[PDB]
């Protein structure tokens, strides 16, 4: 059994090597896409809109588009106006993630919650957000939760 | 035909050490090639009938000092089978061959007086290809013992780093 | 000395055994494992002049049946040249070997009384050892006649698959 | 035994034929293949006392024709040591195992009057095999010497060439 | 007056022309939505899937992107599939326009809903279609509605 | 002194003539440029007191020629206020200037016998600069009544063409 | 002639207010054609040596109201020259043709007692003509003194934001 | 009144020189208002009956040196029509009824012994507004006599051009 | 010979299959050129314009460039014009393959007869079409053979 | 008539002004077509080749194609080894031009006799020639004559 | 002088005003050419490395290249490395402007003083910055001064 | 040892032979900075101005930029008149290549030493040139030397 015995784990090794090449692609990707739901909803919750300013201006592309159900901007500037119009109507409010993200390729999805100054969960969304070739976002898509 | 019957044999046995040292390394590819001159020269003490000199007492002590040597690094010698890989299979071999030649010569030396160190000689060297034999099971295997030692590591290592990453990911 | 030129053929014998097992699959060597302990077990009693116990019964009925099993794939066993292929050229030799230790054993019993069953031991033996070779020849070949076939076969469909492409392209 | 003893030996040497022919070219082995088959009705002469017929006297003027062949190819033959190779290895055991039988059957003919020409075929024999070797040394090494010459005349053709290159561009 | 009266009328006219002008505008504008509409539900209403291939070939462009809540996809492949699959997995099933598309630039926005075979209303849903540089469409995003 | 008041007035009309001739059109303007030709003749017969032939008949039936063409044009012409149009004024002055002058060259025909062609010239030249006012108030007016009609009409139908459209959206 | 005279004048009166009434805003334009309104109801009474009703006394109190409103507006009427602009220049020419028809007209009522209210009329219509050229001298000229400072202001203006850039560049 | 009637018209000969100024030159209108000046000045003699010093010799020679100044510019002074163009209309109107002023006024002369420099001014003022027509004429033809050859020749240029580049295209 | 016999065989089904792979090959070429001539000529037979300018728009690119003796066009309404007059120019007339169409690389040469609408042979042209990255017919140049 | 005069005089320098706007224009047009033709010959008729490979170098641009009854290539160094092999083949031929070249925008057409080297006329031929974007020639479509 | 008065304000008006035209476009220039300056230096004046990465990405162009006498870098990458070195080698030495900047087009060239962490004037130089299309810097080149 | 022997040597020539590839990659490298030095020097230093257009336009490309300390350049023309203007002003002298040029990647260094028309050395300076994707001259940054 000495030469299958070698060899037997040699075999057993490749496998479990290529599921740890496999196993830790799937960490980064997970992280991934948390990444963009904390900067996605670090802008929305940013309570100083020139930080938010400077932000999009570096972290989003140029050419970079968004629509909702209400609304629509595409532009740095245009969605910097929309971020600046959504946090002056609510002022104190907040978004906060639920469950974990996901995604694949350029596609990332996440749920959120929107929770009131004072705590309480009154609704929630869900929203798909594209990175540019330049590492920049380029598209952001929400929806609506019941 | 003793004296015929004993040179036929020694030219066996040398020609089966030409056989064996194309599957050992370069020590004991030394070593077999300098065994095999010797019996080139013990063949022709033996074949002159003492006309022609023999082998030196140094070539039997150059025996009894390898045999020193290999013989620590063997603890168990009571009870292995013979040809534990297909290089120690050669080194057995030429054992046995060598111990019908030991007989062989030992009735020259009884009839004709000659061939003393031959057959002191011949006596030592089937000793030495025994342990040489084990010293390569132990050459091949206790080197194949640290690798199956490493992925036998190797691979508890990864099932452990395989665990902590499946239920790190669904936090 | 028929004691000493018997015991010592029969060193050779096993060694030689010990050569053949790293060309033959894990069955084969399997198989020549146990006859080397049994081997082992006949230089015993031999070498104890009766003092000592030798194999029993069941050891030769073993061979008889891997014969009969063996036996039974092997049609045309009169003319066929040794050495059909680097794996059965080994077992012939052993078989040769195995042959003068034979008549050396069947000396021992003639004038000791010992090594009645070690004698048709040795003699069933020879007989496997050839099917052997044979068998290694039908498994290296069979297999290798079914290649044959399989690239025959390819080439002949690649032809027509060739001779309708062309005369369809130039319609 | 003498007939036994001869006709096991000559058993031994056709087999050991077997397992060399594995290990040389096309030309050598179809070679070894007739001579095995000769070896094959050498035995059957000897084994039935004369009753059956032996081989003829072409076989030994075929082996003197190949061994002059050979012979032309090598100039020095006195100081050689068997085995230079793996290959060479394989043909001086079975000379060695050759001469045993050559005895033996020398035995028989001065006993039984018969293997006249199978006496004189195998004193042949174990020259031509020994020849054989020696041509194998020459061909696995005279080819070596080639490719020998041929990397130590482009190293220095590339130190040439670099030499000029770097204080080419320094220039 | 008889001058007053003359320049009096040519103000008028002045104003009624330009009237016409940005009203003839606004016409362009919703039939623009209607169109897309129809070519968009006309794909998805359409029982024979080859007829459906080579219309996105023709009509969409090579580099188009769709996403749902659901589903997503991009490319005349991607969105032919897409679209074989959900018109496989709902057979005579049809969508139907409701109300009046409208929308601005590059954008359309109108809703539709779900009839089933036996023409019961059991649901409905909101696109916004997005063309291309070449004329051809590049991005549709759709919604659902209760 | 009728005569150097009379002569003094017919040059003040032909003066007002030289203006009103840059705001008519061609027509107007060779008709009023032959008339000052003729004031010119005129001013000759008077001034010298019957020594210089004066203007022939058929520069008054020139006028007459002239009078019913544009009288056939204008349908009410009882009450009308002088000045419709800037142009139009410019006529209106030379026809009251002509109107003293003539009443002057009245009183030189009463006392000198002279100017009897030249009093009823001037008296057919007065109606018809009122006529050319009138008529330049017609083409002035006509022709803007056209343009009143076409902006009435083009404003309605772009009242009926907006209201189908919007509702026409809303479908 | 004081008859024929008188009305010819005033024939060329009104004919003088029908050119300057295209020189003139809406407001005056409406004032002057009910003067030419009111001649033409004059010449009727003195043509018929009073057989015709004249003008009312409403119409000279009528022009009373007019003469007070734009008398206001004046402040320095004794040193001005005629005609400061070609608007204000029609007025003064029709102040002056008034002026002899009046002396006309006085004669008229001197010698049939007719025109008692025209030659008070006529009188008071030289006044307010002048005042209008005044007036429009004011309008044209006043509402121009506005743009004076205008353009005056702005260059100002932009001289010191020119050297204020200027020096605070080369800081 | 031969007072009130020379009066009268002298105003409306200043109030026509105060509507032609507007329709001159810098130049044309300077002169022209330093007459309206002198105008003014003569009246108050003539009004006054000798009571208020009148014009002054020097208004007379300054009117005599311009005189003299455009009498060199006209050649051809005979045989022209006056209002060549709608500015040079403005003054022959102007001349005219200078000349019945010049007449009303020899009559205060004549029996007020008053006016002797104002009746030469008069007489000499008609004969430089001719000249004034006459010269605008010239400014207004010569100028555009000017353009008219240019076009002229501009446009004979670009046919030759055209010529040119058409037959060099089918070469 | 067992072992050379074996090996023999395996150098022969090496070359053999190699043989097919380049054989296989030129299979598509011929086709590739015969597709292309058939798009061409369908569009020069089509009795129908309406079909042709739906066609031309689908199977055409918007920058695409025709040349030949008489006439020259680019773009799909050029092409499709020039399409229309030749038709309108010679109704029922048709263009009939001739030969095999052949050619390399996005290059395709093959040659056609015209045949009169009562069947006479009149004439023949050839011509080269090339194909843009976007698998539509970017550049025809025509010529005319005696 | 004297306002008339000067008035029918510039009406018609207006006309002849603009014809001469017209007209020079087309005097830059056939000499366009000159140069283009020249260039073209004169990298045919050049007998040294060193100095052709420059001048294609040169004028020609990197994206280039040729296609002719007989031949095609693409490139400059394509087309100048497609010119060296036609002047290695016919030492001492010429090219001359034939009438005057035409055309309109980036197209140009034109008609050249191919002289013998003792000066005899066997044939001729017309070409059309494309520039691109930078000035370089990018195209040339050559064709046979009868 | 009434009309001339007036008039000759307006033409002098219209002069004032289009200088002014000019004259503002003029400090415009000089401003961008000391915000280019202060953000140049401000990066080589950063104590804080980390910052100066998070500056370049932001303010510097993806693709944009550097190069002087003895060092050269091209990217927002090594353009950061660059700085890095030159900061740890230099730690506390400050580069202080001199001079006004100016410049034209998307060029502006400045000169600064190095100052050593003491305050003694060492030495200076001078540098020329392009932007790119997109507002970011895409080329500096320094120069030495003696 | 001769199996040893014969290994022994395989392995040394191993080494050898990539070292000459290694060291004739170090040849191309030398000679071209040479060839960019001739080239741009040999434009500097062209006594005929029509040569050097041609050049130019050949050599570089057509989005080419120059600067320097005192003047700078961008495309064939700008740098065409800049050589214009710097060859007038300094008739018969010459630029003389100093040193052995070196460089990476598109980028050249090399120093120079200015020749007065009577060969006395009176100063020099260094260049780096940079290569376009078209292999011509995109971009020459001069510097000066004490």
């Amino acid at each position: 059994q000495l030469k299958k015995k070698l060899q037997a784990l040699k075999k057993k090794n490749a496998q479990l090597k290529w599921k740890l090449q496999a196993l830790k692609k799937k960490l980064a990707q997970a992280t991934q896409h948390l990444t963009i739901a904390q900067t996605y909803l670090a802008a929305w919750n940013e309570e100083d809109n020139e930080r938010r300013r400077h932000l999009v201006g570096q972290a989003w592309a140029e050419n970079t588009r968004y629509v909702d159900p209400l609304m629509q901007g595409e532009g740095q500037q245009g969605i910097a106006a929309m971020i600046e119009a959504a946090r002056q109507k609510f002022p104190g409010y907040r978004f906060v993630l639920a469950g974990t993200p996901d995604g694949h390729g350029n596609f990332t999805r996440f749920s959120w919650r929107l929770i009131s100054p004072d705590g309480d969960d009154v609704a929630g969304g869900t929203d798909v957000v594209s990175l540019n070739t330049e590492g920049r976002i380029d598209n952001v898509v929400g929806f609506l939760d019941g | 035909s003793p004296i015929i019957e004993a040179n036929g044999t020694l030219d066996e046995l040398t020609s089966f050490i030409g056989e064996a040292k194309h599957y050992v390394d370069e020590e004991m590819k030394g070593i077999l090639e300098e065994i095999q001159n010797d019996i080139y020269k013990i063949m022709g003490e033996i074949g002159s009938k003492g006309k022609i000199e023999g082998i030196s007492e140094e070539r039997i002590k150059w025996l009894e000092g390898l045999i020193s040597r290999y013989e620590e690094m063997v603890n168990l010698k009571s009870f292995v089978l013979p040809g534990g890989t297909l290089e120690s299979a050669k080194l057995d071999v030429c054992r046995t061959i060598a111990r019908r030649a030991e007989r062989k010569v030992a009735t020259v030396l009884r009839e004709f007086g000659i061939g003393k160190e031959a057959l002191v000689y011949l006596n030592r060297l089937s000793d030495l290809l025994f342990l040489l034999a084990r010293v390569i099971e132990i050459a091949a295997a206790a080197q194949l013992e640290k690798e199956l030692q490493a992925l036998e590591k190797e691979n508890a290592q990864l099932e452990w780093e395989l665990q902590a990453l499946e239920k790190e990911l669904a936090q």
